[PDB]
């Protein structure tokens, strides 16, 4: 049939200038993400230093779900511009720069040892006695 | 084989070093041992130290609640050939089951019996620990073993600790302190 | 007839005179394993000693 | 000078060896670049 | 509705988008361009049992492109935009993966050489001078 | 045998079994996912390492230059009457030197020890 | 077409080439050449701006100017020197060394009045002989004998107060390798090293130590947790484990940590090795906790937890790995190269891979006198800046004025470096207890052969008979007879009559081309398929995988026979049984030439054999013979995955199989020997020991030593 031997000729544009930036993230693919879960997101910047120079944030659904955190490339793309291709009506292949390269990594809800009582348990530096009953005392 | 000679075990000697670069200790057969090898080699193997790594292959941990689950494909036969009677098998027999192999190349080699292996197994922990009894018609020389039941820590853990321990220092054989002759 | 190449421990067996013969014997293996000869009289006083 | 000497100006130099073994694999399991890997033939491990 | 939150209309429209690396002469070639509207042509042939992609130059942009595709299983990448009104959405999620790379087997080197003494044109070295300076002091 | 993390959580997994079904049930202990034991397997352990290397070496060796190269030995899926040898090289994994054989074509790479 | 049974002619032709072009010397020339070119510039710019305040005051130093050596006689007239009078009056042979100093105002009132103090003098920089900073280069001659110098001089030597000293070249352990040894007595079981610094500019090597806990306490559950792993971070007094650490590079989920320590989930073996760390890590779960753990037991705690904090993060910024990045944001890269190092330290625990050789030459570098004048300019100049700013606020404390002419002391670095070449404490003069010693002897000069010999010197910085033994990987690369008898026997070594030494060079256009050619960087890359594909890495840093490995290798190694982008002297590396390509170019490495063999045949021809015959008024040479691609720089990391060839004639002619893929050729099997050990006549025939005893004499041997004796 035709895809046995289709072919397929889009054009390419690229706008000089976009009023809204536009940037990436990034999951790992073992993190089995899913966008159905995806009802809210909320994308604030980090207080952990207290702008454009930190860390983001990210917050699923509120406090309930997952929580992503944002890393920003750390190399330089000065020999690399990577685009992003979007299908349009009008057939036309745009390509657009990407400004940052935003990696998030989801942050654990549970409850978390604090490094004041961290200190406790270094006493059982290696006696630390049945590793299992550790979590279940907090 | 040879001894360290010369400059260091002149130094060795001149001062009276606690531990020897290679110690060595030559023996000499008393009677009739002397001529005869086969006997040679029976005291070969009474001194030379066999711990459980030198003759296990293989070790392994399993889940058996069941005795009669028979987790493993072939151990159906052993298995009940031992538990028609139920040694305290009502109390408590801890699921978690520990599997181990000896190898025949190296039965044969220390001309041990694992009879007599089960025998100094269950007599130096006494009875904090039960052993099973196989018996050499199998392919391979399987050898279970369960915990007691009159009893933290959990049960894997000291079962591994336990594993470790034994694949130590259990001493099958020989003389501690002798690696080879 | 059997001994030990360690010293330590064939004193806490045996006793100092073992101490004694058993590193005489030694030191003569040593020295003599390539050929060269000394009198005993040089070995015996530094075991004595 | 002793006839072990005569032997090696005459006949064959001999093994040589470095602290009792044969020469040591420096590189990936040989001894020099010129051998082929994994060689323990007298040439190719210090024999003269 | 607040600030902080983010758009996900483009996710739940299960858009697809492709990631495509290109070399920096290419970059710089589209930065000339300045965006005038009409930059390239790109051509995908599939066949029975395999599929081709390559990108070609425009012929004015000038004075074959061709596209290897990349495995996107190992990671899941999607694209979101920090409007200048600071509204953040979520335009899709990436959908393949394309490089490009030169037709030019010997002589693009000689492109990367130019390049290099380009790269190397402001690194700094130090100068003999002839005669001692004499105007210190 | 092996081991699994979470379905939602993204956290590595324990083995457990269950009071009331009695089923190695492994359950997730810094969260509440649960699942049962398909493979009825916890634990394995191989000391003496019988796994034979052949389960590792990799093809691309025998396009390697500094290696032998043995005309013998034909290769099985294809006849390809030229191959290369080399030895374990693997301290502690067996003392035997039997030589491992890899085909040297293109898109072939069949290994066999003989 | 070929050079059959004409092999004597055209290997000695072509090493008359190579001689003719560079010389005896060139190591040393082009060390200090790229030193004064580069590393200067380079030290002078990579500086802190001073600020200061009030009205702010901002300094930043420009382009250095260098001139001519000349001599500041007690009238002031500048005259040029010699290098003959500077050996007669004892005057130190140098040049003085200008740089701009740019005054920058800040007033708080837009009162922007930046003043540029060009050529301002800093200090005499000592100017080493026949370097093309000094005054006899390019001389023919007929000017060198009119003007009192030996033509045959190989010079390569610097003069102070009249005595000709000459820099060593020092052993060091490579830079930026990560690497594996075992302890025999330690309570470490394995260990791996991996002393890193970054690109030679910033700051000295600061060392990263991963180990093993050797297995003890058995009989109690010590045994069930099993061997666990540890690292001794820079800046902490004491251990600290491997998974928290990771954490701390702010890597929670345990999966991922995994996945970058682990590249193939199909290993059942190594997860249980691993296991104890993850066991042992058990109580820590947030990334902030683990910092303040890591920080909490540094040389200083912090007065407050935020202090602990910041402490540890900066510790983790900056000295921890320089060289892969100290930009903040590549802390994936940091997180990537741990993960890797802990790989090879696991991979090294199994037994898959075996320990590497400390006495592996291909595993260490030479700091020549380039690095070593850098290293000694980067204190000197600290210090100097430490003395601006010091003197900048006392004097503008009361807040009259400020002037750069008086504040700056040429002092410091004039005598600084006077000293440390002159009396071979290398290092300040008031820290001679950490100073290296036994750097820039004296020159010896009882015979021409003694002069080249100490010319072409190498030294170890040892005080057991390992590291003194002759090795594998000195073939051709380290005269083998050649040592001194006494008791420094083994540590000190002349080069190979052949030998060149790396000048070193950046790898920015490496890296380019790399990123170019379809190459995935290490941070937008899935983690699954790092197993199934080939490391890059460059100077040591992991910059990305390839999936293409042999036509990577082609590319480069087609690249470098061209000299296109890539330099020369670059050589790269493929492990075929690990997956990894690498590629250095750090300043260090030792080299040697070797001849390209392709097929079965070489590449040197019957044309360029006629050409380099004609060598004069053909301007053709041994760069030009490189240009062909025929000769090949191949050094001792790149000869480690090689095949040599001892003859062409005798073994690239097809006979009973025993090699058919030969990809280089010696020159001349005999270029293995040194300089002094060269003049030696069938040294074949005699007994090494006394080949060594007479290259030892070779020195001491009496005659013209040089022609402008009188
Ligand atoms: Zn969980
Ligand atoms: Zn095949």
């Amino acid at each position: 049939g035709p895809s046995s031997q289709n072919v397929t000729e889009y054009v390419v544009r690229v706008p000089k200038n976009t009023t809204k930036k536009y940037n990436i993230m990034a999951f790992n693919a073992a993190d089995k993400v899913n966008f159905a879960t995806w009802n809210q997101a909320r994308l604030e910047r980090d207080l952990s230093n207290k702008p454009e120079d930190q860390p983001w944030l990210l917050r699923v659904n509120g406090k309930s779900g997952r929580k992503f955190k944002g890393i920003k490339k750390g190399g330089v793309t000065e020999n690399t511009s990577y685009y992003i291709f979007t299908q349009c009506p009008d057939g036309a292949f745009e390509a657009f720069p990407v400004h940052n390269w935003y990696n998030f990594t989801p942050l654990a809800r549970h409850r978390t040892l604090t490094a004041e009582e961290a200190e406790e348990e270094w006493e059982r530096r290696n006696k630390v006695l049945n590793h299992f009953s550790i979590m279940q005392q907090r | 084989k040879n001894v360290t000679l010369g400059v260091p075990r002149l130094k060795e000697l001149i001062n009276i070093s606690k531990k020897p670069k290679t110690p060595s200790l030559t023996v000499f057969l008393l009677g009739q041992s002397a001529r005869d090898a086969e006997r040679a080699k029976d005291i070969l193997c009474r001194l030379e130290h066999t711990t459980l790594r030198k003759v296990t292959a293989n070790t392994a941990i399993y889940y058996d609640p069941n005795p009669q689950s028979t987790v493993v494909a072939e151990d159906q036969e052993w298995v009940n050939v031992y538990y028609e009677m139920p040694d305290f098998d009502v109390a408590r027999i801890s699921p978690w089951l520990l599997r181990v192999e000896l190898d025949r190349k190296h039965m044969t080699d220390r001309k041990l019996t694992m009879e007599q292996i089960a025998e100094k197994i269950n007599a130096g922990f006494g009875d904090d620990l039960n052993c099973i009894f196989n018996d050499d018609n199998a392919e391979k020389l399987v050898l279970r073993i369960r915990i007691m039941n009159s009893d933290k820590m959990d049960d894997d853990v000291f079962l591994r600790c336990i594993e470790s321990n034994m694949l130590t220092d259990m001493t099958l054989q020989g003389i501690e302190q002798i690696s080879k002759v | 007839r059997t001994t030990s190449n360690d010293i330590v421990e064939i004193f806490t067996v045996l006793g100092i005179e073992a101490v004694r013969k058993a590193l005489e014997r030694e030191l003569y293996h040593v020295i003599s394993f390539d050929g060269s000869y000394v009198n005993y009289r040089h070995l015996a006083l530094l075991c004595d000693t | 000078g002793s006839k072990i000497n005569i032997s090696q100006v005459i006949a064959v130099v001999g093994q040589q060896n470095v602290e009792g073994k044969r020469i040591p694999f420096g590189f990936k399991h040989r001894t020099l670049p010129h051998f082929i890997k994994d060689d323990y033939g007298p040439e190719s491990r210090g024999f003269v | 509705a607040e600030r902080g939150e983010l758009d996900l209309t483009g996710a739940k429209q299960n858009t697809g988008v492709w990631l495509v690396k290109v070399p920096k002469y290419l970059s710089q070639q589209w930065a000339k361009a300045s965006g005038r509207g009409e930059v390239g042509k790109l051509r995908i042939a599939k066949t029975q049992g395999r599929t081709e992609v390559s990108f070609t130059l425009n012929e004015d942009l000038a004075n074959e492109h061709p596209f290897v595709l990349q495995s996107v299983g190992g990671q899941t990448l999607t694209v979101f935009t920090e409007s200048s009104s600071d509204k953040l959405s979520l335009e899709g999620i990436v959908v393949q993966r394309a490089e490009c790379r030169p037709a030019a087997s010997e002589n693009y080197m000689r492109l990367k050489r130019l390049q290099i003494e380009e790269s190397s044109k402001p690194v700094r070295l130090s100068q003999q001078l002839d005669k001692v300076v004499t105007t210190n002091y | 045998v092996g081991i699994r993390f979470c379905q939602e959580c993204n956290n590595m997994l324990y083995p457990k079994e269950d009071k009331e079904n009695r089923i190695l049930l492994y359950a997730c202990r810094n969260c509440d996912y649960q699942q049962e034991a398909d493979n009825s397997c916890i634990y394995v352990n191989k000391i003496t390492h019988e796994v034979d290397e052949l389960t590792q070496i990799i093809a691309d060796v025998s396009q390697d230059p500094t290696l032998p190269r043995t005309e013998d030995h034909p290769c099985q899926k294809c006849g390809h009457k030229e191959a290369v040898f080399f030895q374990s090289h693997s301290a502690r994994a067996e003392d035997a030197m039997r030589l491992y054989y890899v085909c040297t074509a293109p898109h072939c790479g069949h290994r066999w020890t003989e | 077409e070929i050079t059959p049974d004409l092999w004597q002619e055209a290997c000695w032709i072509v090493i008359s080439s190579y001689f003719d072009e560079k010389g005896l010397v060139r190591q040393q020339l082009d060390s200090f050449d790229e030193f004064i070119q580069m590393s200067v510039q380079r030290i002078v710019e990579d500086a802190p701006p001073i600020d200061l305040q009030p009205p702010r005051y901002l300094l930043k130093f420009e382009q250095i100017y260098l001139s001519k050596p000349t001599h500041w006689e007690r009238d002031g007239a500048p005259s040029p020197m010699m290098p003959n009078e500077a050996r007669l009056r004892n005057l130190t042979y140098s040049a003085p060394l200008y740089v701009d100093i740019t005054k920058t105002v800040i007033k708080e009132g837009e009162e922007q009045l930046q003043t540029q103090h060009q050529k301002t003098f800093i200090g005499k920089i000592p100017i080493m002989l026949r370097s093309t900073y000094c005054l006899l280069n390019g001389l023919t001659d007929r000017d060198l004998c009119e003007l009192n110098e030996c033509p045959l001089d190989p010079g390569g030597y610097f003069i102070i107060n009249g005595s000709e000293k000459v820099l060593i070249a020092q052993e060091k352990m490579a830079t930026n390798t990560v690497y594996v040894f075992a302890k025999k007595d330690s309570k470490y079981a394995y260990t791996g090293e991996c002393r890193s610094c970054l690109e030679n500019s910033s700051r000295p090597t600061s060392t990263i130590w991963v180990s093993m806990l050797a297995r003890g306490g058995q009989g109690a559950k010590k045994s069930a947790i099993g061997q666990r792993i540890v690292a001794t971070l820079p800046y902490i007094k004491q251990e600290v484990p491997i998974i928290i650490v990771f954490r701390a590079l702010g890597f929670v989920s345990d999966r991922d940590i995994l996945e970058h320590i682990i590249y193939d989930f199909e290993d059942p073996e190594m997860m249980e090795m691993v296991k104890p760390s993850l066991d042992e890590a058990f109580v820590i779960q947030e990334q902030n906790v683990a910092l303040n753990f890591i920080g909490s037991r540094g040389a200083k705690p912090g007065v407050t937890k935020e202090k602990r904090i910041k402490y540890a993060k900066e510790v983790l910024q900056k000295e921890m790995l320089p060289h892969v990045g100290v930009s903040d944001f590549c802390e994936t890269k940091k997180a990537y190269f741990l993960g890797y190092m802990v790989h090879r330290l696991l991979l090294a625990a199994l037994g898959r891979r075996e320990l590497d050789d400390r006495d592996h030459y291909g595993n260490k570098r030479l700091d020549l006198a380039g690095p070593l004048l850098a290293f000694l300019f980067r204190g000197m100049f600290k210090n100097l800046l430490k003395e601006v700013r010091i003197y900048a606020q006392k004097f503008i404390d009361r807040g009259k004025d400020f002037n750069l002419e008086l504040a700056i002391k040429t002092r410091i670095i004039s005598d600084g470096l006077k000293y440390s070449l002159a009396t071979g404490n290398w290092g300040d003069q008031k820290k001679a207890h950490q100073a290296r010693a036994g750097v820039s002897q004296v020159l010896n000069r009882l015979t021409f052969a003694s002069t080249l010999s100490h010319l072409r010197r190498l030294n170890s910085p040892i005080g057991l008979a390992k590291p003194r033994q002759l090795h594998n990987t000195l073939w051709g690369m380290v005269c083998p007879a050649e040592t001194p008898e006494g008791h420094a026997v083994g540590l000190v070594k002349n080069l190979a009559l052949m030998a060149y030494i790396s000048v070193g060079s950046q790898p920015s256009p490496i890296l380019e081309f790399l990123e170019e050619w379809s190459m995935e960087n290490l941070e937008e890359i899935s983690p699954a398929a790092i197993a199934d594909a080939t490391k890059i890495f460059v100077n040591g840093c992991w910059v990305g995988i390839h999936k293409d490995p042999e036509q990577l290798m082609n590319t480069l190694r087609k690249l470098r026979r061209q000299m296109d982008i890539i330099v020369s002297e670059v050589s790269m590396i493929r492990d075929i049984r690990e997956r990894e390509i690498r590629i250095y170019t750090d300043a260090g490495r030792i080299c040697r030439p070797l001849l390209i063999v392709e097929k079965q045949k070489l590449l040197l021809k019957k044309r360029h054999i006629d050409q380099l015959k004609e060598r004069e008024y053909n301007n053709y040479s041994w760069q030009d013979l490189v240009a062909s691609g025929v000769v090949e720089y191949i050094d001792t990391l790149e000869e480690e995955t090689v095949m040599l060839a001892m003859t062409p004639d005798d073994l690239q002619e097809k006979e009973v199989a025993y090699c058919s893929t030969y990809t280089h050729c010696e020159i001349h099997p005999s270029m293995i020997l040194g300089v002094c050990a060269s003049i030696i006549p069938f040294p074949d025939h005699n007994q090494s020991p006394r080949n060594t005893y007479q290259s030892a004499m070779g020195k001491q041997a009496m005659g013209v030593y040089i022609t402008n004796f009188h």
